[PDB]
């Protein structure tokens, strides 16, 4: 009603109307998934396609490196993405300097929800309007470890997450489909799971799919086109296979 | 004193008369052993009827002296005439708040309708001292005991011009920073009035 | 009437005005006084009309005419807090300016001043603009005999004779009649007490039904000074006609 | 490594102008266009002055949409330099440039914190009191041609070095059209 | 709707920026800006709408230069893109002092993009409301050509409109455009989008702007340079 | 603290001694004396402690800085012109500190070796070879240079220039840690 | 405004290793007014230490078209506070759509000068006209002003000193004006090492423009 | 805090047009006209002087003032904007280039100063825009004779021959009718006056338009003799007389 | 009433004394990578060997127009300083221009600088830093 034109106003029921606002304004970003497996994590998002006469050699790509062990997708407003993408990396360059060790996931994480959240304390600033999902492993560790931040300044623990424009089939597919207690064993498997869970949203294919994977001791590989084309191949064969008999 | 600037070496004296106040100077500036101006007017004024006479450093007293009268203007703007304590009480703290930056002292001569003239002396520091008469400078030294020896209240004007024309020209002959002309200025209520004296005058005295 | 905004700040109508510039425009006549200033060969003259409707009321604490400084006079047309507001004021520039230039202000840049200052309170949204109209008056050493008016809008302009009121069109067409006649930009008398008799002769055949000594103000400036006169020098300008 | 210090002198010819350095990579002279400017003293100083003046001059040739003349360069290097009144650089530098609309030659002399020395026969900087202004104002013929005001500052430059060694030198001839840069590795 | 969009700083209940969304539809009342990349160079064409008799065409509006080796065509409003043109200048000025290199054309345009994103999360700043063409040229990618709009976003591009009729432009482009064609070709290529895509009776000199970037160096085509390249292309 | 760099044909040689501390006797096998700007390009400082290696970190992390954002590394000469304006920052408003530089990194665009050395003043130079600390061995390197050697004869030449430095000093001196910096990247040499 | 950087850094150069390069410093300046104007004359010749720079310096500075001055101590500080005050008061002169006064010089000059408590060393004389008449004073670099009829200033200001002391009375000529300031610069030239060459000569009338004139002894 | 930031006053509307901007607009169209004519030797630049009382001193306002030596102004609008910004632009003039280069600005730079200063006033959290709109006539040695008009948005563009104010239309077709390559000084001045003439109701005579040329030097108005070097001013404002003059004739 | 200005040395130091840039691992301690000043610059460097005017330059016009207001206040009352302080502070938190640095016209009409210039105006003078994000953040204090 009349509670909704400042962040500074609480509604009678106890909601805060702008913050769901700028949740309104992630849900029509792009889709972003990420897949926590046994040794690996793996981000996969979902990109528009391509127009004729769009470049695609300068095109900046969804998965950004923060750190040489820790990633971040997003999903929302571009624009924004870039501020806090590059606020990140300085504040990790700035954490290595001081304490001579690079971030945790979860230090970072935390660094992102908090400048979302301090974006949110003034009445003469705007929110970021993005979602994001930041993924690495910790500094000489072997967990891998998943987390998804919103734009009020709320973050958690996730082990398959789905964010943007037609999440919810995503997300219904992942709960269907992954169970904590039989993470995917390999590499392979997590991209195939990811690619599968992607395809229920993605209307053309491999041509609108990226695929990032992480893997302890700062192993980060972005998947070229012929990788996700074979994978999307052999997904569809088998669903053909499945669906004949 | 900062190396190298100016220095204020003169004799200043002030007394108070029946019909007012008189302000007197030599117009000496020197550098050293160097007159660097055999004719200066050292009668600064800083109101209509308030007149003062500075010491220490040139560039510090003429900043002091120029907020005074711009305070001054103001004040007569506002309330009108001011006093001559008023004008003593702006310039002790003015003096006193930069005594750790500047070096200036001042001899202040006024005169109004209620308190009939009056002289106030700010030395080196910032401390104000009403006096009935005062003198200041380098060449004062020497006319000191000359000075209580020879005044009397309540001396009618021509007693009081010569009082100071005697004094100077003793300052100035035994001051070698002391030279020139006498130069006074006579605050009564008939009005401000200018008197040049030369040294053919005053050397035969 | 405006329609959204510009009831409470200064910003354009769809017209291109603006709005609250021109309500502190008609504030100014609340008075219901008038001035009128002349010029002389070699002085000013300002003129107000007294209005006592109390009897309470002390006349002598009761006056719009102000000495901004030695040689500057000012005549303030409006409420009477804005105009001590704007005569403090111009007693600050003129006593700064004095300080930082190291000669008198003259009439002319003290207006424009003031103008300058009226231009940031009818553009910053936060300031509101003053509702009076300064008319300064002084004996400029380099121009002579000097009017300059101000106005809240921020225009200041400098006038052979001028009358602001709520009847300033009767003083002003027949000051206008007055110098086609004699085709004279000023008047040719040699002292200032003809020149204040002749201002209130003018007045008088302006407004009409005369006045006393205790319905009117009278301020003349010099080349050495701006003075006010009191009861006994407007009774005595009063009687030599 | 050393590097501190130095010499230059410049000349002026008939339409021409003559600007040397001595050099032992890293040259005492630069141009921003058509105007050359030679600095002696600190190697840091000298970089930091050269960066700074070809970010001001490549400014100013994106706004006034022309090259700029040796005259505003002058006032340019004279107020740079004044800026940093109390902190000033250890630098002797030396403008020299042909004007493209007059085609008067122009040379100009500046200290550490800017003042202007404009001379109308030859400017010497960073040593002009040992063996080289003597030797210049002896050799200097006011109204030569190109080649002979080459052959005078290359005499210079040797009757200075002389006064044998591992010796280098730089010499810029400008002309109102074009410039030739010429080494003397003798 | 009416009760949030007095402000940039507000989200509507579906997550829309109404005064960014203004700033774009703002675009469409400018002229023309065209810029297509060669095999061998980079064409930039720009459409005087608000050009008219009396005016002297000699002495730009839409083409400005950066730097030695990056130019851009301006569409929107020409005091912001002056202030934004001077701020990218200073900016490559200061990268060559620091790193003693000319800076690459993708850092200069997410600068600006940046400082375009951060004036429209402030309550009091609107945005810019300009769109810019970038055409550059740096020794890692080669020849660029890029885009932005007043939201702060940039893409890349290899043949791109702005203006009023970007619709039909684009149309033109991408039936005509092919990926091996030299700057000739890109040069007739653009005066027919123009020609066609423009209101006017006639496509004449004095409401045209061109330049090229081509082995490096820039060229700002004079009104005799167009009237000669109209000519040579039959436009006339 | 002696510091020096030899740039031969295809790679850049860096030796630095083994830091000590007055009164303090320490065993460790570390480079506390060298970091690595880039895959591409070392850098050795030599100076007073704690500011130097306050500034070598902080260039460092501006470094890597560059990298992640820009997914692209610097060339060896705009690596050196930043040190240097950096170091010519840091001394702006204080007294100068004791520092010297040496940079050495190998530029895959031109796809040659490169060598700087940038003094407290902060004093950028290009040199065939550098050395600070002791102040003997340049006549040593100039008599023994070639713009063609290959990095045996480097080494070779740098085995020498350490016996002669060890020879001086007064069996002090410990041994040198050297690196390598060519086309596959900055290595460690053991002999 | 003026940057303090570097000076660290060069009081650490000159304490070790190196010597600061030294700035000109730049000599006989005069005043004489007349009883229509002023006269305001300085010696051309400039000396870089022992060593003659140049034999034709103009060291007559102008702040007004009216009003102009010679200014001794650090030739840089001088030209930069003169050309400054000069910015300043033609755009007093805009603003006030008047002839500027040299008292408002004086002013500007004295307290710009006392703001920086004799950190820059220009000492001054200022000569001009204006509607109240003919005016001439000198400045030192401590912010002190002084008035006077004839002024000498530099080196060999004691030299022009005696001639104008010998020479002088209040009723003069244009003419004679000038012959009396040029003696004094030529006093100062042949009895001290530090002036020579030729005379700068600017005299200003009331009513007239600025007469300004190079070389005038040849 | 609130107070640590005030809204802007400047803001889209749902068409793409800035409001206060179209208004600023407005109001300069309410206003009293001004032109500028460009030849081949001079600009001439000319308003007419509005009274609201005829006891006011006209020569006591001028709505043409001098910015340089070698350039000046003139504008449509709101007269204490005016003022104001000829105050800015002639403080800007000496501390952004004379201080600098030694020389005054081109006039194509004062003239983007202007605008930019123009700008940041549409872009606020506080002050309205400018209500003005500006001729500006100079010369330069590199770029010969400019005029430029600058509007309340921040855009500047050169014009041959342009007017503004109330009669803008009709004075922009009689000067299309009037202009060619190969007009003169005087033939400028004479056009300008005949255009004028069809936008005056009132008097017209040298009391009330008022006139200002950019041509030639003019060393008498130096103020001092003895330099070659230093060129004249070249703006000069003609005088009631002269313009009575050319009336006559 | 002060001529020249006066208590210009800091009292007392900290490692948190500049809240605008400190560290976000340790509160306690400021970021180097963030200040930009060089990564060798102690805060206790700036405590020993400063020109003596720099100190009195940096601010003068202050101790100017803090003279100028207890004259206001001696002679006219607390309304007149009040006005001045009140329109000032008005003046300069309306303004906003992260691209600029140059202040405001109305800004030099209440200094009354109008035509006045100092070599401040004359002389008006990253990897991280420097942009409108960090002015928007230290203008709302976010």
């Amino acid at each position: 009603s009349g509670y909704d034109r400042a962040l500074s106003i609480f509604s009678p029921d106890g909601h805060i109307f702008q913050v769901e606002y700028a949740l309104e304004a992630v849900k029509r970003g792009t889709c972003a998934v990420g897949v926590k497996g046994k040794n690996c994590v793996v981000l996969g998002c979902e990109r528009r396609s391509t127009l004729k006469l769009q470049d695609t050699r300068i095109t900046p790509s969804k998965v950004s490196k923060i750190d040489s062990h820790v990633v971040l997708s997003f999903s929302g407003l571009n624009a924004d993405s870039r501020i806090l993408i590059e606020k990140a990396r300085v504040e990790a360059q700035s954490h290595r300097l001081t304490l001579e060790d690079p971030v945790t996931v979860e230090y970072l994480t935390r660094y992102v929800a908090g400048v979302q959240q301090r974006y949110t304390q003034s009445g003469g600033v705007r929110p970021f309007g993005v979602s994001t999902l930041i993924a690495g492993f910790d500094p000489r560790d072997d967990e891998p470890k998943l987390y998804q931040t919103e734009p009020s300044g709320i973050y958690s623990s996730w082990s398959a997450q789905t964010i943007g424009r037609n999440s919810k089939t995503v997300r219904e597919f992942l709960e269907k489909n992954y169970d904590r207690k039989e993470p995917p064993a390999t590499v392979e498997e997590c991209v195939k799971l990811t690619v599968r869970s992607l395809l229920e949203v993605v209307q053309t294919g491999a041509k609108n799919i990226e695929i990032t994977v992480v893997k302890p001791d700062s192993d980060i590989v972005a998947l070229s086109s012929e990788e996700i084309n074979q994978y999307v191949t052999q997904i569809e064969q088998e669903k053909q296979e499945q669906q004949e008999q | 004193l900062k190396k190298g600037e100016v220095s204020l070496g003169t004799s200043i004296m002030a007394v108070t008369f029946k019909d007012g106040v008189i302000l007197g100077a030599d117009s000496r500036t020197t550098t050293g052993a160097y007159i660097a101006n055999r004719v200066t007017d050292k009668l600064t004024r800083v109101h209509d009827k308030i007149w003062c006479c500075r010491s220490g450093s040139a560039a510090d007293t003429q900043a002091i002296a120029d907020i005074v009268q711009y305070h001054l203007e103001l004040y007569t703007s506002q309330y009108g005439t001011p006093s001559t304590e008023t004008a003593a009480s702006v310039f002790k703290e003015l003096c006193y708040e930069n005594k750790d930056n500047l070096t200036a002292g001042i001899i202040v001569a006024g005169y109004d309708d209620k308190n009939k003239g009056e002289v106030y002396t700010i030395p080196l520091g910032g401390s104000v001292h009403k006096l009935p008469y005062a003198i200041a400078g380098s060449g004062s030294t020497f006319i000191y005991g000359y000075c209580d020896k020879n005044f009397r209240e309540n001396m009618s004007k021509e007693e009081t011009v010569d009082f100071i024309k005697h004094s100077l020209s003793q300052a100035i002959k035994w001051d070698g920073s002391s030279g020139g002309v006498i130069r006074m200025v006579v605050l009564t209520a008939a009005g401000v009035e200018r008197l040049i004296f030369y040294p053919d005058e005053y050397e035969q005295l | 009437s405006a329609a959204g905004y510009d009831r409470h700040i200064t910003i354009f109508s769809p017209e291109g005005r603006l709005y609250q510039v021109e309500y502190a425009f008609k504030a100014t006549n609340q008075t219901n006084i008038n001035s009128l200033a002349v010029r002389g060969k070699d002085c000013t003259v300002v003129i107000s009309q007294k209005k006592v409707p109390d009897k309470l009321l002390d006349p002598t604490t009761v006056s719009y005419i102000f000495c901004i400084s030695r040689t500057i006079g000012m005549v303030v047309n409006g409420p009477i807090p804005d105009a001590r507001n704007a005569a403090l004021r111009a007693k600050a520039e003129a006593a700064e300016f004095r300080y930082k230039y190291g000669y008198d202000m003259p009439c002319d840049v003290l207006a424009k001043r003031m103008a300058n200052l009226s231009q940031i309170y009818t553009q910053r949204a936060y300031m509101r603009p003053l509702g009076v109209i300064l008319t300064f008056v002084s004996v400029d050493e380099e121009l002579g005999p000097s009017i300059y008016k101000t106005d809240p809008a921020g225009y200041y302009v400098g006038y052979k004779a001028t009358a602001t009121g709520p009847k300033q069109q009767e003083i002003t067409t027949n000051l206008e009649n007055h110098f086609k006649k004699s085709k004279i930009d000023h008047i040719n008398e040699e002292s200032w007490e003809k020149v204040v008799e002749f201002a209130i002769t003018h007045m008088i055949d302006a407004l009409g039904t005369e006045f006393s000594k205790n319905d009117l103000e009278v301020g003349v400036a010099t080349k050495d000074k701006f003075f006010t006169l009191s009861a006994e020098n407007i009774e005595e300008r009063l009687v030599a006609i | 490594s050393s590097i501190n210090g130095g010499i230059v002198v410049a000349m002026t010819g008939k339409d021409c102008v003559a600007i040397a350095c001595d050099l032992r990579k890293f040259e005492k002279i630069f141009h921003y266009g058509h105007v050359f400017l030679g600095i002696t003293g600190l190697a840091t100083d000298v970089t930091t002055l050269n960066e700074m003046f070809r970010y001001k001059t490549n400014l100013y040739k994106l706004k006034e949409e022309r090259a700029i003349e040796p005259e505003t360069f002058t006032q340019l290097v004279s107020s740079s330099l004044y800026e940093r009144r109390f902190g000033p650089y250890f630098v002797g530098p030396v403008v020299a440039g042909i004007n493209s609309k007059s085609g008067k030659p122009f040379i100009a002399g500046f200290d550490l914190i800017g003042c202007i020395d404009e001379a109308k026969d030859f400017i010497v900087s960073g040593t002009a009191s040992d063996q080289l202004f003597g030797m210049c104002e002896s050799l200097y013929e006011p109204n030569l041609e190109p080649e002979d005001l080459f052959e005078t500052i290359s005499q210079a430059l040797l009757n200075a070095a002389d006064r044998l060694s591992g010796w280098g030198a730089v010499v810029y001839i400008i002309k109102k059209d074009e410039v030739v840069k010429r080494y003397l590795k003798m | 709707s009416r009760r949030y969009d007095s402000r940039t700083t507000i989200f509507s209940p579906e997550g829309r920026l109404y005064q960014v969304e203004y700033a774009l539809e703002s675009i469409s009342h400018a002229g023309t800006a065209i810029g297509i990349m060669a095999s061998d160079g980079i064409v930039l064409a720009a459409e005087r709408k608000v050009t008219s008799t009396l005016l002297e065409q000699d002495t730009t509006e839409k083409l400005y230069k950066l730097n030695d080796k990056i130019a851009v065509a301006v569409a929107g409003l020409t005091a912001d893109a002056e202030i934004l043109i001077n701020t990218a200048r200073i900016h490559a000025q200061n990268y060559l002092k620091t790193y003693n290199e000319d800076i690459p054309v993708e850092i200069l345009v997410r600068r600006l993009s940046d400082i375009k994103q951060g004036y429209t999360q402030h309550g009091g700043l609107r945005p810019f409301g300009v769109s810019f063409i970038y055409a550059g040229y740096d020794d890692r990618y080669g020849y660029q050509l890029y885009t932005s709009n007043p939201s702060g976003n940039y893409t890349g591009w290899k043949a791109i409109s702005v203006g009023a009729n970007t619709s039909a432009a684009q149309t033109l482009l991408q039936m005509d455009y092919k990926d091996d064609m030299k700057v000739d070709d890109a040069i007739e290529l653009a005066l027919k989008t123009l020609s066609k895509t423009t209101d006017s009776s006639a496509l004449t000199y004095d409401r045209l702007e061109f330049a090229t970037i081509r082995k490096v160096y820039q060229k700002i085509f004079k009104p005799q340079e167009i009237k000669d390249i109209l000519v040579k292309t039959g436009i006339t | 603290d002696i510091i020096l760099g030899i740039r031969v044909q295809d790679s850049v040689i860096l030796a630095s001694s083994k830091a000590v501390t007055r009164g303090i006797s320490v065993l460790k096998d570390s480079d506390d004396k060298t970091r690595q700007l880039s895959p591409h390009t070392l850098m050795s400082f030599a100076g007073e402690a704690g500011d130097t290696v306050q500034f070598a970190e902080y260039i460092q992390a501006n470094i890597q800085l560059y990298s992640i954002r820009e997914d692209y590394e610097l060339s060896p000469q705009a690596v050196s012109s930043f040190v240097r304006q950096e170091l010519a920052k840091s001394i702006r408003s204080r007294r100068p500190y004791q520092v010297n530089v040496l940079i050495g990194g190998y530029d895959k665009k031109k796809n040659k070796p490169e060598l700087y050395q940038i003094d407290y003043l902060g004093t950028k130079v290009e040199l065939p070879y550098g050395a600070h600390g002791y102040s003997y061995t340049f006549f040593l390197l100039d008599h023994h240079y070639r713009p063609d050697m290959t990095t045996e004869e480097g080494l070779d030449l740098l085995k020498l220039c350490v016996q002669e430095l060890e020879k001086r000093m007064p069996m002090d001196f410990k041994g040198v840690i050297v690196k390598i910096v060519d086309k596959d990247g900055i290595r460690q040499v053991d002999d | 405004g003026l940057s303090f950087d570097n000076y660290q850094r060069n009081n650490f150069l000159a304490e070790n290793s190196h010597t600061q390069p030294k700035a000109t410093s730049t000599t006989t300046i005069v005043g004489v007014k007349f009883n229509n104007g002023v006269v305001i004359a300085a010696d051309t010749r400039s000396t870089q230490g022992p060593i003659v720079a140049d034999k034709n310096c103009a060291k007559l500075h102008r702040i007004s078209p009216k009003i102009w001055c010679a200014g001794a101590g650090t030739a840089a500080d001088t030209e930069a506070v003169t050309q400054l005050i000069g910015s300043n008061i033609e755009l007093h002169s805009l603003y006030t759509s008047r002839e500027p006064r040299v008292v408002s010089a004086l002013q500007m000059l004295k307290q710009h000068l006392f703001k920086y408590q004799g950190h820059i060393g220009a000492y001054l004389i200022v000569a001009g006209v204006d509607p109240t008449g003919s005016h001439l004073f000198s400045i030192h670099a401590h912010g002190s002003t002084d008035v006077g009829y004839y002024l000498s200033l530099g080196s060999g200001s004691l030299a022009a000193m005696a001639v104008l002391e010998s020479h002088w009375k209040q009723d003069l000529t244009k003419e004679e004006a000038i012959k009396l300031a040029s003696d004094a610069i030529q006093a100062g030239i042949w009895n001290d090492l530090g002036s020579g060459s030729n005379v700068d000569v600017c005299v200003m009338e009331i009513g007239k423009d600025a007469e300004y004139l190079r070389n005038y002894t040849p | 805090m609130t107070d640590r930031y005030s809204f802007s006053l400047t803001t889209f509307s749902p068409s793409g047009k800035l409001g206060q901007i179209d208004y600023a607009l407005t109001a300069v169209k309410q206003g009293v006209t001004s032109l500028g004519i460009k030849a081949t030797n001079g600009v001439v630049i000319a308003t007419e002087k509005k009274s609201s009382s005829p006891l006011a001193m006209s020569e006591t306002l001028s709505k043409v003032s001098l910015l340089t030596p070698d350039i000046g102004a003139v504008y449509s609008g709101m007269g204490p904007d005016y003022r104001v910004l000829v105050d800015k632009s002639r403080k800007v003039a000496h501390t952004s280039y004379k201080r600098i280069y030694g020389e005054y600005p081109p006039t194509k730079l004062l003239v983007s100063e202007v605008a930019k200063i123009m700008q940041e006033a549409t872009q606020s959290g506080g002050v309205r825009p400018f209500g003005v709109s500006l001729l500006i006539a100079g010369h330069d040695e590199f770029n010969g004779f400019s005029l430029y008009q600058v509007d309340p948005s921040g855009s500047y563009f050169p014009w041959k021959a342009t007017a503004i104010g109330k009669g803008s239309v009709a004075a922009k077709t009689f000067l299309e009718k009037r202009w060619n390559d190969e007009l003169e000084l005087e033939d400028a001045i004479h056009i300008a006056l005949l255009t004028l003439k069809e936008s005056v109701e009132g008097e017209f005579n040298g009391d009330t338009i008022e006139l200002a040329i950019i041509g030639d030097e003019n060393p008498d108005l130096l103020g001092y003799t003895g330099i070659p070097t230093d060129k004249g001013p070249r703006f000069r404002k003609l005088t009631s007389q002269e313009i009575n003059d050319r009336l006559e004739a | 009433m002060n001529i020249v200005p006066q208590d210009t040395f800091k009292s007392q130091v900290s490692t948190d004394q500049d809240k605008s840039v400190l560290s976000s691992a340790v509160p306690s301690l400021p970021d180097t990578l963030r200040q930009q000043e060089g990564g060798a610059v102690p805060l206790s460097t700036q405590l020993n060997d400063r020109h003596p005017l720099e100190s009195t330059l940096k601010n003068w016009e202050t101790t100017q127009r803090q003279r100028q207001m207890e004259q206001y206040r001696q002679i006219f009352g607390i309304a007149e300083p009040m006005k001045r302080t009140m329109e000032m502070e008005i003046v300069n938190r309306t303004d906003f221009n992260p691209l600029s640095t140059n202040g405001s016209i109305h800004r030099d009409i209440l200094l009354n600088k109008e035509c006045s210039i100092d070599w401040e105006d004359v002389y008006p003078g990253t990897m991280v830093g420097d942009d409108v994000h960090s002015k928007i953040e230290k203008q709302l204090g976010i």
